[PDB]
């Protein structure tokens, strides 16, 4: 864990001095870049992958685990997948709207966005930003003929800038293990993309030859954008993920845990204790369930001398026992941390505010809001190059007049928080607000026929007349 | 194992954090390269041949390092060593090619190009030396391409000056005399007052496969023994190793475009 | 920790007495201040920084830790990320708004800040205030002739002052490490940018030669702004950061933590002890778990003279424990105290009344507000700055009439509390606002098309005149 | 083990830059009735 995750290797920029001429004539600095990602970046990835799907450190260092006769007992908590769903759906839950003063290009906007599936794309974006920290999604002109955008993996991408302090992106690579599912043999080939802003470069490589890039079949292929088309999103300015600081707290509550689970199973609840010299069959101990008396008769110990003396018996139950106070306020403070670190609502200790939700939440989510108001501007940040992208590819295939313009597009955000419909119409009409027929009977739900229904009102309206 | 003392190992080319006096490498400051990089003269001079398969040779080598090493002393060792084997396999070979030394598998070298041709000049540096030289090459219509030299002897080359322009023949910061560039050889085989020239696109290489790397934790090493002789077992001796491969072909198409000059 | 932010050579301010004339003519000077910034300076920024990442002491500090066979268990709790997201989100987490006299000013202005995407700009340089207490902003006219902003990174960017009361800027300069990413070779070269009001001077140095400012290709770049284009913001009139008052609390609370983590897997929660002389087969011993009588036979000892008398067995279960009255306390007060000293919000003992949460947060953030008042006035007091760039460089590619002043523009800031909008819209609406129907629906989610909706109300308001 | 380098000790695949293909199988038989079987030969 900490060995990967807090390394100063890993999540850094990757930067290039030269141009984008400069770095193709010379693939092997590609392959410098492939290697470093392989050996520090995708660790790191790795790891907070593994959390969220609850793999963690517990789980798979069994090294240390001890099985002669007790259970194993290993714990894992998905705090990670908890944390993470939830941050996400908070900020991208709602779609995002989209407002601009030229209908031609609203409609281009929307007409792609509809094709695309855009809202799910967006939200599978989010969610990557939560677990790594950044995310990627490549956009390419089918064959088919049309625009379509693909999320692409983290693990397996990264993007290689200009060095000014512009950083304007120079080249993306992805990059994809091969296999069969026999996994008869090498394990290792690689397929390489390598994307400029002129086309694409395909190459192989495989770990064991140090990665030296070969041609693949149909080794260049042409693309019409005018610019890197694989666009970078960032969570926050480090590029770091939600529960990426508190795995340390989320390991700590699952070696807590599988201690007590040891404790339980491995020592007797209680037992019947009892001392002094005595005679016990094994089979009239089985009647202990079910005597009523137990009775102790003492060895009397003969003297030479004549004298008469009693050992000491004793009996007693005995109960195992263990610091409640002490280990429940402990496991208290780890929970209550990893909630308050990432500002999530600490379900253990909370109250519903007297009977309306909605600003109360606004209320407890309040330090939530402040980092997701930075991540929605570096998130617009990339918008605006998805935007670029998609106004340059339709330009050149003349689908609208090179008049339009793209940048002037309004994105409009709204949180996940939760609504009420009585409310919002009461304060919708109130104020002067009108709604159709139709609309109005559409939003409420007991009414089975909500077009029929009007055909039904004019009759009775209609016989209202005679 | 369960010698407290440090293990003796037989070669001694096992990586280790406690030195044989007991000293500990603890909190050891990474080293730095206070030498630059050196780089494959033969591959830099000749021409590469597209090759599979052919006539080439295997080059190898096998580095192990003990686990107390790799995790106290030096984490990152196998990383930094990676550019350390390359520039070996690269002197082997150029030592191969070239000086035909260190038992050279090839039957072909341009030490045994000239020492076939005769084509040597015993004399000290001096330009008329330089021009006959040249001129071994120049008499079979080929024309010299670059010189091999000893970067020792620029002491010796800065001496000489053209009579007629009055000017140095060798230009100490372009590196090149009588405008052909020099390539400097480390190795300790190419004498002080040796240099050889040639048109070294009648050199011809090839490498079918570029260097691969295996790292493994639970091979045998047959070639390292433990003080009581028997074989190194990584996995049980909790040790590491790190195997490079490396192959190489080398063609001359022309033994006649190589001469050298000796010292009388 | 200490000896770095509490230093006296750190967070000072470097003047020079000449003009920028005799400092250009001796550049070695500027090698001397470049020296000072690395030795003293940048260590503090390197420290608050890894703050920021949770990289704490405690998880670095492993030169006293212990690993021979119990878990390492330290930790790092993240505050610093806490508390600079949380001051930084309520400041700048609703965008400043800009108002001014003249339209001509006033479309530049939004015009440049659209093009340079102000807002999260913003945001980013009030991050930075909150982490180092400074931060740096580069204005440059591109390549492609647009107006650009860029921020500069707080650790490799220094200003030195004119000595006089007024501290004009004499002169920015900016270095950063320049290497591919597989050298790590000695010659560790710095590049250099120096500039002055009228250009930028640029360099090559190495600390090996003892930064010796040697000239470079393009030595000489001139810019047309008529000062020196790098600004500084301060986050208070010590250019303090946020937590750099409370790090060593931070450092007392991992430790505390740690301990306690140490405490738990190092001990058996409970066993059970058998006292005396005995024969136990650690055969039966196994049995432990599921035996419900535990007979323990005294050993009967014979004397010389006959005497017999029994040995003293004893059984009974043993469980660890420690002070959790008196450790919860410590650490509930330095949780608190951390809280306390930057003015948010301790989660842990709070409480709110009903909905307004606008409210309650007035009145629970009044002390942050304090701060941030002041902070205010200095972010405006460097947008002064960054408008007097922007108008004179307008003004020398005559993009704008000279005749224009750009100092009238005055900033409005609003903090990022929560707000709702069912009240405001009540408290429009009456005392007399109007709203156009679009609009009022634009603002209500219920609405699936607010756009034809209007057509399918005129529908029926056409057939009502039937 | 099995198999020797001519010096005489065993081949090691690391060491030696070789590889190796291991197929192994479990197969059980049972004959349920042995009367169930009978057999014509020659005379």
């Amino acid at each position: 864990n900490i060995n990967y995750l807090f390394n100063d290797e890993a999540n850094v920029v990757y930067t290039y001095d030269g141009t984008e001429s400069d770095l193709l004539q010379n693939v092997n600095e590609v392959s410098k870049y492939i290697e470093h990602h392989m050996d520090y970046q995708r660790p790191r990835l790795k790891v907070l992958s593994d959390y969220y799907e609850g793999k963690t450190k517990n789980l798979v260092e069994l090294t240390r685990r001890k099985e002669e006769y007790m259970a194993d007992n290993r714990v894992a908590h998905d705090y990670a997948s908890y944390i993470s769903d939830f941050i996400n759906g908070y900020f991208l839950g709602n779609p995002i709207q989209y407002q601009d003063d030229d209908k031609d290009v609203l409609e281009a906007i929307e007409a792609f966005n509809d094709l695309n599936d855009v809202e799910s794309h967006n939200r599978s974006l989010g969610l990557d930003l939560s677990i790594y920290g950044k995310a990627y999604e490549l956009m390419i002109r089918n064959q088919d003929d049309e625009t379509r955008l693909y999320k692409s993996d983290a693990m397996s991408t990264f993007i290689i800038y200009d060095n000014t302090v512009e950083r304007n992106s120079i080249a993306g690579v992805r990059y994809l293990r091969t296999k069969p599912i026999d996994k008869t043999d090498e394990d290792e080939v690689f397929t390489v993309d390598l994307f400029t802003s002129h086309g694409v470069y395909r190459y192989l490589t495989n770990r064991t030859n140090g990665l030296k890039l070969t041609p693949r079949e149909n080794s260049f292929e042409s693309h019409s954008f005018e610019r890197m088309p694989i666009t970078e999103f960032s969570n926050n300015e480090r590029r770091k993920g939600d529960y990426e600081k508190v795995i340390t707290l989320i390991d700590l509550y699952d070696n807590a845990e599988s201690d007590t689970a040891n404790y339980m199973s491995d020592l007797n609840d209680a037992m019947l204790l009892i001392k002094g010299n005595l005679n016990l069959d094994p089979v009239e101990v089985r009647k202990q369930k079910e005597a009523n008396v137990l009775f102790l008769e003492p060895t009397v110990y003969v003297d030479a001398e004549g004298r008469e003396t009693e050992g000491s018996v004793d009996g007693g139950y005995i109960y195992k026992q263990y610091d409640v106070q002490g280990t429940e306020a402990y496991k208290d403070r780890l929970n209550s941390d990893i909630h308050m670190f990432t500002n999530t609502p600490n379900m253990k200790d909370d109250n519903f505010s007297g009977t309306q939700s909605g600003e109360a939440m606004k209320y407890k989510l309040f330090g939530l809001e402040q980092r997701t108001k930075t991540k929605e501007g570096l998130f617009t940040k990339g918008l605006r190059r998805r935007a670029k992208l998609l106004e340059t590819i339709l330009k050149n295939t003349r689908s609208i007049d090179a008049n339009k313009d793209f940048n002037t597009v309004r994105y409009v955000y709204n949180r996940n928080l939760p609504k009420s419909l009585i409310e919002e119409l009461k304060a919708y009409i109130d104020s002067g607000g009108k709604i159709s027929q139709t609309t109005l009977m559409s939003l409420f739900s007991f009414f089975q026929d909500p077009e029929l229904e009007v055909k039904k009102i004019e009759e009775d309206e209609k016989e209202s007349i005679k | 194992s369960n010698n407290v003392k440090p293990q003796v190992f037989n070669p001694d080319n096992v990586m280790m954090h406690e030195k044989k006096d007991g000293t500990l490498m603890n909190e050891f400051t990474t080293p730095i390269l206070q030498e630059v990089m050196e780089n494959s003269k033969i591959m830099q001079l000749g021409k590469y041949e597209p090759m599979e398969g052919t006539r080439a040779f295997k080059l190898g080598v096998i580095l192990p390092v003990t686990k107390e090493f790799l995790n106290y002393t030096y984490s990152q060792f196998f990383e930094e060593m990676k550019p350390m084997i390359a520039e070996a396999f690269y002197k082997k070979f150029d030592e191969a090619g070239i000086l035909n030394q260190g038992n050279n598998p090839f039957g072909k070298s341009i030490a045994q190009s000239i020492e076939k041709t005769n084509k040597v000049i015993k004399g000290d540096f001096t330009q008329d030396n330089i021009i006959d030289l040249e001129a071994l090459l120049e008499d079979d219509e080929l024309e010299a391409n670059a010189f091999i030299s000893k970067t020792q002897n620029r002491s010796l080359l800065r001496k000489i000056v053209d009579p007629e322009t009055k000017e140095r023949i060798y230009d100490r910061n372009s590196d090149s005399l009588d405008g052909l560039p020099v390539v400097n050889l480390k190795s300790s085989n190419l004498k002080r007052g040796e240099l050889i020239t040639g048109d070294f696109d009648k050199l011809i290489y090839g490498i079918p496969q570029l260097i691969e790397y295996k790292i493994d934790e639970t091979a045998q090493l047959s070639t390292v023994k433990n003080e009581d002789g028997t074989p190194v077992n990584l996995f049980e001796q909790d040790m590491v190793a790190l195997r490079a491969t490396m192959h190489v072909a080398l063609h001359i198409a022309d033994d006649k475009a190589f001469a050298k000059l000796v010292p009388a």
